[PDB]
DNA sequence: AGGTGATGCTTTAGATTTTTCAC
DNA sequence: CAAAGTGAAAAATCTAAAGCATCACCT
């Protein structure tokens, strides 16, 4: 009560004095000041009326660096809708029960989206309860959540106004977001701020024209930690060496000299002409002198940005442990406190981590998310490394190595942040009104959620409640569903193997399809001109010339359709294909309308220019239980009691249990009943359903992403324009013009990269529970439209080439050499003197608009007269990335089925453009297979005949398999240890799983026998192990010999391995003699068969190597096709009679 | 109003089960000559032929020249419901929806009826070329079927020769080669066990071992087996089921494609 | 302590082979009269009631009527050592820790001892209602198991139609439908193949096939099984051997899904 | 010319069938004295032996000695060709890269010739430890196989013990433990069912069971087995083949830790 | 020495479950 | 009291569904 109030007050005052310690003054004098935001944070500041007043704070700087802040209070609120005629009394009783919490009660109608009579002009009326603090909000929402839960429970089943309220909303999304959208505040932009007394709220305005913006103070500290061998690295055991850090180009370093042997001097790291960071050395005799010198250095810094990767798991608990050993108070010193979900939020500073962007939102290879790999990707040059096992002695022998390593790592960290992550924060501060930490941490799906809130309040529509997952789904026959999904990613690879463009291959074409192209060559080119660049034909000068060139080349392909010629690897990529199709058909989540509610609309004219007959298939994975036996088992459940979930509580009854344990009871009982009853518990079928979609709603998602795609195109166009301007100014050399033009081009690059990320985020919103617009058909219908497109491409290129991979949004493919691919059209127009046109994308575009010109595109031209102007639009634009030199396609082990979504490509120079889906980018598991993957990916690019390429891959495979077939006697054992180190995590304790059998549980049992239960007392253990072979007649999960046994002294270590081995006869116990090759050999065999053997066998290569065997299903067909005794059709030997059809009896 | 009953239900059981692993939808037809089956595999290789005499049935009332194309897996599953020594009758109508089969036992108590739904498909029909074939053997059924079963795993391709010495079947694979040689029989009175040959010209051909393996499940249909073949000619192996009718079978051979010289 | 020993090794062997898969756990509540095996089935619909009396044994000594019980799987695994006429011998104590299973040869040479860890259960005692049965049939075991296997691969819901003449089973399968006809047998000499029917009222109940297939695993018990039922009551299957006891098999009737009307 | 004539057919194919799961590749020193088998097993924990000398054969021509090698699974699948009554002959040559096998039917019209592309081997040969054997169990191997497979269902390993009271075949399992006891036959007139254990000293030793089961796959060639053994030596489970030859299997003792904790 | 089916002994394809990746 | 997962791999292990090699009568 009052103790909580004074606790919150003293917390507020502590945070306030803490905040003013680091600059950011309390702006309390009247006046108007220019401002440029960096971060936001909520707090409590006492009001003019003595009430504990919750607020938020905005942190602004200027060009000089004037660090100040302003407090923003607003009443917390949420909306409630009841039945019709139950809003006034609800407001009255809520006002008279929530006094001291609610400031005022107001009726704010908001526009529904999921409602019958959809946007006929009816607006649902909500009630809005303006509270005081977020803590009162929490206690009120906990008071109301089971009340509204039971209210909707009788609503499902079928007085007081507490029952009439039937919805709570925006409860998952906290106060930051709705205050951010309430005042239209968009972060990190130039705003004008004016304080006019405490009696009036501080007013903030958006200044729009000032796109020029400064650089805030940054910190890029570079950590290093000595770790004892066979130990988790921690601050309590060992001690720090030094620190170096970078500020806006200028860097420093602070170095503890008690363990550092020698003093150090200034370093420079300039590997690039536009890269430069100067340093300065501060050397500290004491580790306390280290930590203080760093802390007063950041005291004088007035710091706002302090970024190092993976801070919230290895640096901030580390540093607070360091301060706790010395007794230093971190909360007073800075304020770095553990978050409720395992981070260290800074109320005065900003701490990022690139692992929240290089691993997730950079769309790079996942396993190459390390900072050296990030540098080799983006900077292009990998910095120096160290082994954490032996870096303690490396530090003690020489400190200059760690000094150069840390300064290089820090300056690379700054360059990675500046070139990519400041664009990202500006990118996401453009319109998404979020503070950057939860921008990085929360997903791009939540970013799309944020955009939905932004344009929803611009639409002034209500936010849908984030739905809960409901079990016991019942179909039309009331049939129990197990798990629901779609038809899935229609991902198929037709052929497989090596495909290098310069190395020639075989083509077998159809001249009929070539003539089919020929009658519409000119129509293709015309549609390419007037619809891509909106450029008419009459401006084009040499249209006839390129037309005749196309005729000549296509006839030069047409005359001999079966040839051996150099492949042309072209990717039929269509990025943002999803919202393109939603643009074509105006696909809205609550325009998702069934016919029984399509008739509820007022546009069901016989001239059906508004109903789209969209078809889709529903996958059904369901329980065989019927309605009747479900009734019997539910009556048997509710007839008696249950064991209590309450420890030593009353007997547990059905009618007051919660939902999930009842679902568990139901699934177990039906599962084993049908296991003994129906032979299967999961039955797979793919039905078909037909459901149209409406078109005339607010279309906020549709027109929002259309506006975003137009902004994409114009931002990219201005990106080329201003980068040409920047280059020309570089040959000019005037400093002001070049610096403002770099500002403009990084602005445009920021925007385009932003909206590339968001178009990569649109599709993923709907297959996740607890969202605004969960769907079961939206992504389904769009992937069916895309499936139709890619199938039609597969027959089309099936006539005119070879389709390699049918991957959702991109179709990797190959073309003949003389195929028309790109043509430049010289025009008389001054603005575009020459127009470059890619032929295959153009002809696919005319195909997809011949099949898919949506004539139902209707726009609300006049909202007053409800005018819906029907028109026809085309937008289905494809693209082909630069011709790829290489194309590799792996296959699978089993019969007739290959890998899906797994492949790799290479540019003309052979750069690592794209590689994904393999274990080599998968963390954990086995690592030696990862390193053979790395070696063979390096060895792919050599060669000019595919036989010699396969021979070189065979040579590197022969090397790395004769490494292990020679038992590695003449080579050391540590890298062997890290190669064979198989690690499987303990998600629960050893005693939790119990009777479950796995290699992890067996390893935990071996640890329990070795060092007692103290090593296996909890979960999260990095249980490292290998596999043993000497034990015979034993399951492979059994005998999971751990690596932790190696710490024991040789008599006890031997005795334990006799105990686990059940054989005391052995006397020499080398680790090579305790291996079990069989799991290693089967792992490498599966990998090799997936990567090289099966695709080469498919590519008429006699073997990759005689050291691998093959599944014998392909062996039969190869040995029969290697002989002249082919199969014979009936018709040539046997005469025919005619086709006969059987009729109904 | 079509009726056809046969006393030897067992021979019907075995003939309808021994057509399984090459065809899923047979082409059964009913005419004045009896009931006849001609069906060709889904993998466009081989043809099977079955004919039955009208008098082979105890009663055979063919009211119309009706052909029925029905599935085979469920046909044999509902077929195996019958016991070994039980009488079988087949019923069909000028217009209906479902084939009718009634199973009756000699103890006149274990009597069962069944209702099999009819389906509709369009199928190809192939002509039968009849010409003078080089060699006709009169081989015991169990011995030839045993040869088919045992030579199944020496390889997947079998070559077959006929001579004055007799008949030889030679097959080989990656592991090795095996050949079986048959002489002629004169010192035995039981012609079912006896083997006799005729010859017109030398025969050195080869056939699909695997399809003969899947077909050879018709062993006890006839006590002996007779064959007939020539070069680039249909293989005619036929199983004469007494005066009931006969089974026949047609196979695609292998021809040696010419090479450069 | 507890002691019993009997010479017929086949009887309990096939009893355990019948009861091994249908029920996992049962309570062995021995008394002065003997033991009674009722089991709360994991299916929770098909109840079982086994009775065992003491006159059939050669020795039967016990000190206290223990309400013990063990898993039937381990019992099947340990009596799988038993043959046909090997003398079965069992020893036990007043406390439930380890049983002794002894098998003695008919030719007095082979002996054995086996030990098993016991377990403690808590199963409430189900009632075994006794009533008059409107229809009873003494069904010979072999062809009843045959018709269960007959409709097993064909249908998943067998109807029973017990009439004055006999009983009729039909079903509705994906491939089709059919029926089997039963009646009294009068002229048959062997009564184990004879079938007789008690009737008071025709009872129509639809039933799962392969559950009865689990129950028909008791076919080597006797050549003839007793099958009894009435209206609106679970059916009872009665198996009888020697003067040993009786097994009652209480299977609840699944009604027609009435949601369609 | 490495010739061998012999009347029987079932015995050779079944003794090579006996090695289907224990040896995939072995050594056959085809000598003038005969042919012999001796190798490690696949897991290299046991010794196998098959002896087959010249005077068993009808005619047996062999000038030099050649130690050939063949995949046991391959020729085992090949040796399932002729019947058990078939009379068998095998020969080889100086360049015997392939075997030359003929199956000839008893009625002398169905003759088949077989060949197999061979492969060489290099597995070290060791001398069998020959010494006095303390205990031998001359008991019919069918019962031995039955009981060992029966206890294999409950037990994983065995404890052999032949003391002055009799033979104890103990077997501890995770579910339960069991032991097998047998004494001398006294009232059995026939000596093929009799057990006669010559008695030297009591023994308690441990061996494997699944390898013993693999050895007991080879019963139907002999009526009885000798289980020859001493203290701390591998078991000698000897099967008499015929007058043709014999065979020995040597299973290693399980070295349990005799020391205390 | 074969003809009807039991009866069991391998064999092979799903079934199921648990981490652990990509989206 | 808390917590953004679910298809796909891949195997371990647990299964059942058959394929096929011996037996209960009978001259
Ligand atoms: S498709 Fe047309 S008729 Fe149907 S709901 Fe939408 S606007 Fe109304």
């Amino acid at each position: 009560s009052s103790v909580s109030a004074l606790k919150r007050l003293e917390r507020s005052q502590w945070t306030d004095k803490m905040d003013l310690r680091f600059g950011f003054e309390r702006l309390k004098e009247p006046g108007e000041k220019t401002g440029w935001l960096i971060n936001m944070h909520p707090t409590e500041i006492l009001d003019e009326d003595k009430r504990l007043g919750s607020a938020v704070d905005y942190y602004f700087i200027q060009d000089d660096g004037s660090r100040f802040k302003v407090a923003l209070p607003y009443k917390p609120y949420f909306y409630i809708a009841t039945r019709k005629g139950c809003e006034r009394e609800v407001s009255s009783f809520l006002s008279k029960k929530f006094q001291g919490k609610i400031a005022k009660v107001e009726t704010v109608p908001k526009e529904d989206l999921d409602l019958p009579n959809h946007l006929v002009g009816l607006k649902r009326n909500y009630i809005r309860l303006s509270f005081h603090t977020v803590e009162d909000l929490v206690k009120v929402r906990k008071e109301i959540s089971p009340a509204v839960k039971k209210n909707r429970e009788q609503d499902h089943a079928s007085a007081d106004q507490l029952d009439n309220i039937v919805d709570m909303r925006e409860y998952d999304v906290p106060y930051h977001i709705r205050l951010s959208i309430d005042l239209k505040i968009h972060v990190a932009h130039w705003y004008n701020v004016r304080y006019r007394g405490n009696a009036f709220p501080v007013e903030i305005t958006r200044r729009d024209d000032l796109v020029e913006r400064p650089d805030p103070v940054v910190l890029a500290f570079a950590i290093a930690t000595t770790k004892l061998p066979l130990k988790f690295p921690d601050a309590e055991t060992d001690q720090i060496m030094m620190i170096s850090y970078m500020i806006d180009g200028q860097g420093y370093l602070i170095t503890n000299r008690e363990i550092v042997s020698e003093d150090i001097e200034d370093f420079e790291f300039t590997p690039k002409p536009e890269y430069e960071g100067p340093f300065c050395v501060f050397n500290e005799p004491d580790e306390a002198h280290l930590i203080q010198r760093w802390f007063e250095h950041v005291q004088e810094t007035k710091p706002t940005i302090m970024v190092t990767y993976n801070g919230d798991f290895f640096d901030w608990p580390f540093v607070e442990a360091r301060a706790a050993v010395h007794g230093l108070s971190m909360q007073q010193e800075i304020g770095f406190q553990k978050d409720s979900q395992g981070e260290y939020k800074a109320p005065q500073c900003i701490h990022m981590d690139c692992l929240r962007w290089v691993k997730r939102d950079s769309y790079l290879p996942v396993g190459s998310h390390n900072l050296k790999a990030a540098a080799k990707a983006k900077l292009g040059y990998d910095p120096v490394e160290l082994d954490p096992e032996d870096m303690c002695r490396m530090a003690t022998e020489q400190p200059q190595t760690l000094a150069t390593y840390s300064v290089s790592d820090a300056v690379a960290t700054y360059y990675l942040y500046m070139k990519y992550v400041h664009p990202f924060i500006f990118a996401l501060c453009t319109i998404i009104p979020m503070e950057p930490d939860e921008v990085l941490r929360k997903g791009s799906g939540t970013l799309c959620e944020a955009l939905l809130m932004v344009q929803a309040f611009h639409a002034n529509i209500i936010f849908p409640n984030k739905q809960e997952q409901e079990f016991n789904k019942l179909t039309d026959d009331g049939h129990v569903l197990d798990s629901e999904t779609y038809v899935g990613g229609h991902v198929e690879a037709l052929e497989s193997g090596v495909f290098r463009s310069d190395i020639p291959c075989r083509f077998r074409m159809n001249p009929a399809a070539f003539d089919f192209l020929l009658q519409r060559v000119e129509k293709t080119l015309r549609h390419a001109l007037e619809e891509e660049e909106k450029v008419p034909v009459e401006q084009v000068t040499n249209f006839e010339e390129v037309c005749d060139e196309i005729k000549s080349k296509l006839a030069s392909l047409k005359d001999v359709p079966s040839r051996i010629e150099c492949p042309l690897i072209y990717h039929l990529d269509v990025g943002a294909m999803y919202p393109n199709i939603i643009l074509t058909n105006r696909l809205q989540p609550s325009a998702m309308v069934d016919e029984a509610t399509c008739a509820a609309c007022d546009f069901n004219k016989p001239g059906a220019n508004c109903q789209r007959k969209m078809a889709w298939q529903w996958r059904g994975e369901f329980m065989p239980a019927s309605r009747s036996e479900y009734h019997r088992i539910q009556h048997q459940l509710e007839s008696e009691k249950f064991p209590p979930l309450f420890p030593e509580g009353p007997a547990r009854a059905f009618h007051e249990l919660s939902r999930e344990e009842q679902a568990k009871y139901e699934k177990r009982r039906l599962a084993d009943y049908c296991r003994k009853a129906y032979k299967k518990i999961h039955i797979t079928k793919v039905e078909e359903r037909l459901t149209t979609i409406c078109q005339r709603e607010n279309s906020f998602y549709v027109d929002t992403v259309r506006a975003f795609r137009d902004r994409r195109y114009e931002f990219k166009g201005l990106h080329k324009v201003w980068k040409k301007k920047l280059s020309a100014a570089v040959e000019v050399g005037d400093a002001a013009e070049v610096k403002r033009c770099k500002n403009m081009e990084v602005l445009y690059d920021s925007l385009q990269l932003a909206h590339k990320c968001i178009l990569n985020s649109f599709y993923g919103y709907v297959m996740r529970k607890g969202a605004r617009w969960y769907s079961m058909e939206m992504a389904g219908i769009v992937c069916f439209t895309g499936a139709n497109i890619i199938t039609q491409a597969r027959e089309l290129i099936e006539q005119i080439g070879r389709p390699l991979e049918l991957d959702t949004d991109g179709i990797w493919c190959v073309l003949p050499n003389s195929f028309p691919e790109n043509f430049v059209f010289k025009t008389t127009n001054v603005k575009k003197p020459k127009v470059t046109i890619s032929y295959p994308g153009a002809m696919l575009n005319i195909m997809v608009k011949e099949g898919f010109t949506n004539d139902q595109y209707q726009e609300l031209a006049e909202p007053s007269s409800l005018t819906y102007v029907t028109r026809s639009e085309n937008s289905i634009f494809f693209e082909v990335d630069g011709p790829y030199l290489a194309m590799i396609l792996p296959a699978s082990k089993e019969e007739g089925k290959k890998l899906k979504k797994r492949y790799a490509v290479f540019n003309e120079d052979g750069s690592l453009a794209e590689l994904k889906g393999f274990e080599v980018k998968r963390r954990g598991e086995l690592q030696l297979i990862k390193i053979f993957q790395s070696s063979v990916f390096e060895a792919f690019l050599k060669g000019s005949t595919l036989e010699e390429v396969y021979g070189s891959v065979a040579k590197v495979a022969d090397y790395w398999l004769d490494v292990l077939y020679s038992k590695a006697a003449n080579m050391p054992d540590s890298e062997l240890f890290e190669l064979i180190s198989e690690n499987r995590s303990m998600s629960r304790k050893l005693e939790d799983y119990g009777e479950q059998k796995s290699t992890s549980i067996s390893t935990a049992k071996r640890l329990a026998e070795f060092l007692g239960d103290q090593m296996v007392k909890d979960a999260g253990l990095s249980c490292r192990y290998i596999i043993s072979r000497k034990p015979e007649g034993s399951p492979v999960t059994e005998r999971a010999i751990p690596l932790a046994i190696f710490q024991a002294e040789p008599t006890v270590r031997k005795h334990f391995l006799r105990k686990w081995l059940k054989s005391s006869s052995l006397q020499d116990f080398d680790i090579r003699a305790i291996l079990d090759w069989d799991y290693y050999i089967e792992r490498l065999g599966s990998a090799i068969q997936k990567i090289i053997t099966i695709p080469a066998a498919l590519q008429q290569v006699k073997n990759p190597v005689p050291r691998v065997k093959h599944p014998d299903w392909l062996h039969k067909k190869l040995l029969e096709k290697n002989d002249v005794y082919k199969q014979k059709k009936i018709s040539e030997l046997f005469t025919l009679e005619g086709r006969r059809q059987v009729t109904m009896a | 109003m079509f009726e056809a009953r046969l006393v030897q239900g067992s021979i019907l059981k075995k003939v309808l089960e021994a057509l399984k692993d090459l065809i899923n939808e047979a082409c059964w037809d009913i005419s004045s000559s009896g009931v006849n089956l001609q069906s060709m595999d889904s993998s466009h290789v081989s043809l099977v032929q079955l004919t039955l005499r009208s008098e082979g049935f105890d009663t055979y009332r063919c009211d119309r020249n009706l052909a029925m194309g029905v599935n085979l897996t469920s046909m044999s599953k509902i077929l195996k419901c019958a016991g070994n020594e039980d009488i079988i009758t087949l019923r069909a109508e000028d217009n209906a929806d479902t084939l009718a089969l009634v199973f009756e036992a000699p103890n006149q108590e274990k009597v069962s009826d069944y209702e099999m739904k009819l389906m509709d498909l369009d199928v190809e029909q192939l002509g039968i070329p009849e010409q003078e074939y080089s060699c006709v053997v009169k081989m015991p059924s169990g011995e030839f079927a045993r040869i088919c079963r045992d030579l199944s795993h020496i390889g997947d391709a079998v070559v077959i020769s006929c001579a004055k010495d007799g008949v030889k079947f030679s097959a080989s694979g990656e592991l090795g080669n095996g050949n079986i040689k048959l002489s002629q029989t004169s010192n035995v009175d039981k012609e079912e066990e006896a083997v006799t040959i005729e010859m017109n010209e030398p025969v050195q051909l080869t056939f699909a071992l695997r399809y003969l393996n899947f077909f050879t499940k018709a062993t006890p249909l006839s006590s002996t087996v007779t064959l007939s073949m020539s070069a680039d000619v249909p293989l005619v192996v036929e199983y004469k089921i007494a005066d009931m009718g006969h089974l026949k079978y047609y196979l695609a051979p292998k021809i040696e494609d010419e090479e450069g010289s």
